[PDB]
């Protein structure tokens, strides 16, 4: 009949509505953010431009939309499934960290800890294919650190000296020897620089090599 | 002291667990050994809800059987017609987040929530017809796991922060607050009568509440997992949970024990939905094996399966007139089976 | 929520006017509008009608290819262009918004209307009550006959009713039968099955006096029905 | 002024070529060659085609196309497989309207293969350049551009068939088919280098894109490799068969008749090759072979 | 968590001090309800198109 005509119009109207946002949504990009608690992922929100909080920011024509999930304190194991099918899990470490504990735990260094969030988060059943982006941070307070603590307190063995350039290597190295999908996954390892404000333009290279080593994939010229 | 308390709290459990023992008559199994089964249950794929363009986690049907709603995170929240497959209405929310939904029992109102840890009421039935966000529930500290109006002024949450709350719509702040959750809170059942209800938690317990006092009645353990669904049978007498241990059971209130489990050596993920049958004889449950299962709700017999989905099927639903089953998926389809 | 209607007064036969009508106070590309016009001393008519997005244009026998109905949904407005004028394009041009979904109400909003005056295979209603004398505190029924089954398929009965008080734009009080529309009293009430219609009211006031009317939506061209005038 | 009554002898006899009523071991050489191109494209493609439908996985456009690929190899498959049992002595049981069946058979089931090909370069262009991750596929394009392949396949081989061709102008027609004009082919012709130079530019924008873009960060060796291989089967199975064609079409008295029933093996030879050049480097639907 | 435990022992005490029926009673209940609303559940015995709204 004519109302149920008219009903169908609208459904129709509808759907392309919906469409359209889908097609919007899509050319956005969606990072997750994950780290410690003073990892300074708070510090790297503030270059780029409770419960989720969420950041939008555009460069070089690509829109970014970054998932600061941090305020959860609940279990990860029921609502980290949301977040499948991002296009890169931003990790932020604090150089900083290799000396201290957390005020919470007993003897467990902040580092030993940082490892551990990320062995769980690289060899999640989520994220089998995501791309790990991994901030290293607090690089210059690491270097006044090293240059007069010994390294030895967080890593027992280490053949090296208290020198910033192998010091980091042994840590960017570690990092990224905790993924077994060493096959799938690329883990683009950065140090942060303040001033050169590279660190959103290493988002965005980290961003187009995913995006662009992907698309070869479907096409099938990969 | 510590020690006196905990050494006589521990003794408290016995009490509990030695009556419950002394009340184990006999099993429903051996009970219900005579019942002629339930025959081969084919169900086929009736309509499929196209339109939603991300996975779907929640789904409600209305109270007139014929509407229903369904939430993804493409931020999107559609009120179906499954007779005519048309869409009355999308919502858009703004958190993409949406992890619940939940459609009045009088068809006015619509409410969803999520990681925000709010729960937005939606108006439907509005002079400038276009559905406005009316109320938002902002009192939990954890993600939404389940909420289930009760009138068009009470809805009752359940959230991550390991506690359920009812609510006044119109205040908008929390009437009663559920607590004794030792984990996260992951679905609430309502009962029939809407006096009590039931929620399941990540500590592997289910909790019997009254919604008057606030305070919890009885508490059901037995599951070995998270409790991920809940749904009482009809008469309101009984519920059935949906855990990671891939088993269903259906628990007694007035017993207050465990009648069945529902396992097969088959299954080994996780439910994601129960659901019964508007005579309580079928339990269908929504697993991850990206099907869903029929069981005979007294015989523990898997009689029928609806295998139709890619992913794993998210959320399932019955009518109240039971015509109908509509389950959801990760594969962006609802699909309604009768 | 007002509808206001500009345009209308005094044209010699032939010539061409147009007729606007602004939105105001509600989402206006979402719904769809029709105009209804009233002659000076006759009941209501059907003319044209446009879906939400002008995705359907539908126009009544007597106008068909001599007006063009357009909207403009960034303004909010609704547009009618008139050409060739006949003598018996006389009358008072309500405009009215409806919108279809499981379980809408059309034609819920109508417009004040304006006045035009030229210089000088249908569902067909027949209500044959008219004058009928009624006391404030009284029960009265008001019957409607159709030429066919209006009960669809479906089970819909797509017949509408409506309450055109002295000086004023007519108003929806029943949407299909058995069904009760938004801020009307619940004394009003309607039953019927196929081809026989009737509207019962329990106590009525002053202020229920006036011409009813029914119309049927089954298919267009919306036939309305004759006045049915209550007497006081 | 046109002469049809006349049969395939005289056309032969005009032109340069043999009709050959006798066997020969020339003939029964290419005859075996062919059956076996033509029996290794009908199987290869039935397995592309088989495996492009069965699996769930093998469900997006470029897929679609793929199959697109097989299906037109295998149409070129029937028709080398019909043009052999058609030559040597049998090609005097020809009469003019038969001999056309036989050459519209060829022409459309190689324009087909070509335009598929061209098609898949165009595909793969919008896909690498698109900025975004998942981009919820549409089945619009797809069908869209068979449509035009399979359009542009039937209107070139049945041309001649029609309308162009030396029923007419006996005096300005090729040497090699007798019936089928200078224009026809050099049309043919032109057509092929242009869909060529349009996939060698296409698959150079790719490899510059690719290249700046991730080396500003292994894929490099793997892209090169499959251009080189993808632009190379073409340029050796065709450079041959459409210089001879341009041969024909310019040159007078330059014997050109001469390497022409090879020439055409090589192109039949392919569309044997496409299958395989386009499902080797997908491991996944590669190993699906079963 | 003296405050804990203290509220953790009214908790059971009051969960204990219920009146609890044999499971042979609640056993014939679900099986009553089920076989007296059998013949109305439409997903049990298949019904005619007639009556199909689907
Ligand atoms: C008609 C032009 C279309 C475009 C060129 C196709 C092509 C490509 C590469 C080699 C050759 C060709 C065709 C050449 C004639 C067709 C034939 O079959 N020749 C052989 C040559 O020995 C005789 O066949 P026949 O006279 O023995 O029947």
């Amino acid at each position: 009949s004519a109302e149920d005509k008219a009903a169908v119009e609208r459904s129709k109207m509808i759907d392309r509505n919906l469409r359209e946002d889908g097609e919007k949504a899509a050319r956005e990009v969606k990072l997750l953010l994950l780290g410690a608690g003073e990892s300074g992922k708070s510090t790297i929100v503030k270059q780029m431009k409770t419960g989720i909080v969420e950041t939008h920011f555009t460069f070089k024509d690509l829109h970014f939309k970054m998932f600061d999930v941090g305020g959860q304190r609940s279990e990860r194991k029921k609502w980290i499934h949301c977040f499948e099918g991002v296009t890169a899990i931003i990790f932020c470490v604090a150089l900083s960290d290799y000396d201290l504990v957390l005020a919470e735990d007993e003897e467990m260094n902040r580092m030993h800890e940082s490892m551990k969030l990320f062995d769980s988060i690289c060899n999640n059943k989520w994220f089998t294919d995501t791309s790990i982006i991994l901030f290293l941070n607090k690089k210059d307070l690491f270097e006044e650190k090293i240059k007069k603590s010994p390294l030895t307190i967080c890593y027992p063995e280490y053949a090296g000296s208290n020198t910033y350039e192998e010091a980091a290597a042994y840590i960017q190295c570690q990092f990224e020897d905790l993924n077994k999908r060493k096959d799938t996954k690329e883990i683009y390892t950065h140090f942060t620089c303040a001033t050169d404000t590279k660190n959103v333009q290493f988002v965005f290279d980290a961003v187009t090599d995913v995006i662009i080593k992907n698309n070869l994939k479907d096409c099938g010229l990969f | 002291e510590l020690d006196q308390l905990r050494q006589e709290a521990e003794q408290l459990k016995n009490q509990i667990r030695d009556a419950r023992k002394a009340c184990a008559d006999a099993t429903l199994s051996q009970i219900t050994n005579n019942i002629d089964p339930v025959g081969r249950i084919q169900m086929r794929t009736r309509r499929t809800l196209r339109g939603h363009l991300a996975k779907i986690y929640a789904m409600h049907w209305g109270t007139d059987s014929r509407l229903l709603v369904s939430a993804s995170q493409d931020g999107k929240l559609i009120i179906w017609d499954s007779y005519t497959t048309n869409k009355v209405h999308a919502i858009p929310l703004r958190s993409s987040w949406v992890m619940t939904c939940a459609y009045a029992p009088s068809g006015n109102y619509v409410a969803c929530g999520g990681l925000d840890n709010i729960c937005s009421i939606y108006n439907l039935k509005t002079r400038e017809g276009n559905v406005r966000v009316s109320r938002e529930l902002a009192g939990h500290t954890g993600y939404l796991s389940c909420c289930r109006f009760l009138d068009d002024n009470q809805i009752v949450t359940s959230s991550g922060d390991t506690t359920c709350a009812l609510w006044d719509i119109e205040t908008g702040q929390q009437t009663t607050t559920f607590t004794g959750h030792t984990g996260d809170v992951m679905s609430l059942s309502l009962a029939p009568d809407t006096r009590l209800f039931v929620s399941g938690a990540c500590d592997a317990s289910a909790k019997l509440w009254d919604v008057r006092e606030g305070m919890c009645r009885q508490t059901f353990t037995g599951h070995e997992s998270d409790i991920n669904a809940i749904c009482f049978f009809p008469n309101g007498n009984a519920f059935a949970t949906g855990s990671d241990d891939a088993t269903c059971r259906l628990f007694d209130l007035r017993a207050d024990q465990e009648l069945m489990t529902y396992s097969h050596d088959n299954i080994i993920c996780g439910i994601t939905s129960v659901s019964f049958s508007k005579s309580g004889r079928l339990l269908l449950a929504g697993y991850d094996d990206f099907n869903c299962n029929v069981w005979d709700a007294l015989k523990a017999d898997r009689a029928g399966v609806l295998a139709g989905h890619d992913n794993r099927v998210s959320c399932l639903g019955v009518t109240d007139d039971g015509m109908a089953v509509a389950t959801g998926s990760w594969d962006s389809f609802l699909k309604i089976w009768n | 929520v007002q509808l206001v209607e500009s345009g209308g007064g005094l044209v010699q036969p032939g010539g061409s006017r147009k007729l606007s009508c602004s939105a105001s106070g509600f989402a206006f590309s979402s719904f769809g509008m029709h105009w209804v016009r009233q002659a000076p001393e006759k009941g209501l008519e059907w003319v044209a009608y446009i879906s939400s997005g002008s995705g359907t244009i539908y126009y009544a026998d007597t106008v068909k290819g001599r007006f063009t109905i357009s909207r403009d949904d960034p303004k909010n407005t609704l547009f009618l262009q008139m050409t060739s004028l006949r003598s018996e394009d006389t009358a008072m041009y309500y405009c009215v918004r409806s919108i279809y979904y499981y379980g809408s109400s059309p034609f819920d909003f109508w417009g004040q209307g304006t006045t035009l005056t030229v210089s000088s295979s249908d569902i067909v209603m027949t209500q044959a009550t008219s004058s009928v004398p009624v006391t404030p505190g009284e029960s009265v029924s008001i019957s409607c006959r159709s030429s066919k089954s209006l009960l669809h398929s479906n089970g819909n009965t797509y017949l509408y009713w409506f309450l055109q008080r002295p000086g004023q734009s007519p108003q929806l009080l029943i949407y299909r039968m058995s069904n009760l529309a938004s801020g009307v009293p619940d004394r009003f009430s309607g039953s019927g099955s196929g081809t026989a219609f009737t509207l019962t009211i329990s106590r009525l006031e002053a202020e229920d006096v006036g011409v009813y009317y029914c119309m049927q939506h089954l298919e267009y061209p919306l036939t309305f029905g004759a006045g049915t005038k209550l007497e006081l | 002024q046109c002469f049809y009554n006349e049969s395939i002898a005289f056309f032969y006899n005009r032109s340069g070529k043999h009709l050959a009523t006798e066997w020969n071991t020339v003939s029964k050489l290419v005859m075996g060659l062919g059956i076996t191109v033509c029996i290794f494209i009908m199987l290869a493609n039935l397995l592309v085609m088989v495996a492009i439908y069965v699996n769930r996985r093998f469900h997006f456009p470029i897929y679609y196309l793929m199959a697109n690929l097989a299906a037109a190899d295998f149409f070129a498959g029937l028709a080398y497989f019909y043009l052999m049992f058609n030559t040597g002595p049998n090609t005097r049981r020809l009469t003019v309207s038969t001999w056309l069946l036989r050459q519209g058979l060829i022409d459309t089931s190689l324009t087909a293969s070509v335009a598929n090909l061209l098609a898949i370069a165009i595909e793969r262009h919008i896909t690498v350049f698109r900025m975004q991750l998942h981009t919820r596929m549409s089945n619009r394009r797809v069908v869209v551009v068979i449509v035009v392949i399979w359009t542009m396949a039937i209107v070139m081989g049945a041309i001649p068939s029609v309308g162009w061709n030396c029923i007419c102008d006996i005096e300005n027609c090729s040497n090699m088919a007798p019936l089928y004009s200078d224009s026809y082919l050099v049309f043919w012709a032109i057509f092929n280098l242009v869909t060529f130079v349009v996939m060698v530019v296409l698959y150079a924008h790719i490899f510059g894109y690719v290249r700046q873009r991730t080396m500003r960060m292994d894929t490099m060796m793997s892209l090169l490799k499959t251009v080189v291989i993808v632009l190379g089967a073409f340029i050796i199975c065709w450079t041959p068969g459409l210089v001879l064609l341009l041969l024909d079409v310019c040159c007078p008295q330059c014997d050109v008749l001469a390497y022409e029933k090879f020439f055409l093996l090589l192109a039949e030879f392919n569309s044997a090759m496409n299958p395989i050049i386009y499902s080797y480097r997908d491991k996944e639907m590669s190993a699906t072979f079963r | 968590s003296i405050a804990q435990a203290r509220k953790l022992v009214e908790q059971l005490k009051m969960e204990a001090n219920i009146d609890r029926i044999k499971v042979s009673k609640a056993a014939a209940d679900l099986m009553a309800y089920c076989e007296a609303h059998a013949k109305e559940d439409p997903l049990l015995t298949p019904v005619p198109a007639s009556e199909n709204p689907f």
